[PDB]
């Protein structure tokens, strides 16, 4: 029922997801207190279908569509 | 620089994130939102060494205990939190002690027991308790709060301290 970021730095969060929430929603809250900026990164789906290989995100793209997969996040 | 791998365990609820984003951020988290795992990577300043802080937050027990079992075996400092306020946590220290002795293979692994919520009045773990909890497992008890910043860098900075040992 979650998601599983990986961030920049080498910073893991996992992700519980509830309704109406974009990525920027289930996500703003995370980067922030990594003194972080939303605006100052992209947020990619991992596919290793392919080996190690990454899906690009908007940050207005659903949490749901994703809740059981693999994100990680990386300075625009 | 120096990279210092610390872990934070205990039961759910005790401030474990908090305790943790106070250090990062300086800001306290009065909202609760249960952690399943999250790691912070930040550089200080301890008695004159910068360093970096690799801080493993872990999942009170709400639940979520099958994600740290050699993530343990990678930190090197262990950070065990009650709240002062919550018995139940207290008791369960015990279990995360054994844990951790379990997937390292010490009883001197270095370790702080950290007591905290102490801005709180409604105690029901007193000091000498776990003073007591401390010193048969040989190692420093700290109270903290999350909330007015009491004695929370001690805590941290006591772990790594404990590391350079
Ligand atoms: N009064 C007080 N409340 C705290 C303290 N630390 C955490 N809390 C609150 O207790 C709840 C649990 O915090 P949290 O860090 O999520 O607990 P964790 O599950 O162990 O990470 C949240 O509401 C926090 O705001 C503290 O030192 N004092
Ligand atoms: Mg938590």
């Amino acid at each position: 029922n979650t998601i599983r970021v990986f961030l920049p730095n080498k910073q893991r969060t996992v992700v519980n997801v509830r309704n109406g929430m974009s990525l920027h929603d289930c996500l703003m809250k995370k980067l922030k207190v990594r003194g972080l900026q939303p605006e100052c990164c992209a947020v990619f789906r991992l596919l290793h279908e392919h080996k190690g290989k990454k899906a690009r995100l908007d940050w207005n793209t659903d949490a749901a569509s994703l809740i059981g997969e693999e994100l990680q996040v990386d300075f625009l | 620089m120096t990279e210092y791998k610390l872990v934070v365990v205990g039961a759910g609820g005790v401030g474990k994130s908090a305790l943790t984003i106070q250090l990062i951020q300086n800001h306290f988290v009065d909202e609760y939102d249960p952690t399943i795992e999250d790691s912070y990577r930040k550089q200080v300043v301890i008695d004159g060494e910068t360093c970096l802080l690799d801080i493993l937050d872990t999942a009170g027990q709400e639940e979520y205990s099958a994600m740290r079992d050699q993530y343990m075996r990678t930190g090197e400092g262990f950070l065990c939190v009650f709240a002062i306020n919550n018995t139940k946590s207290f008791e369960d220290i015990h279990q995360y002690r054994e844990q951790i002795k379990r997937v390292k293979d010490s009883d001197d692994v270095p370790m702080v027991l950290v007591g905290n919520k102490c801005d709180l009045a409604a105690r029901t773990v007193e000091s000498r308790q776990a003073q007591d909890l401390a010193r048969s497992y040989g190692i420093p008890y700290i109270e903290t709060s999350a909330k007015t910043r009491q004695g929370v860098e001690d805590a941290f900075y006591t772990l790594v301290r404990e590391i350079r040992q």
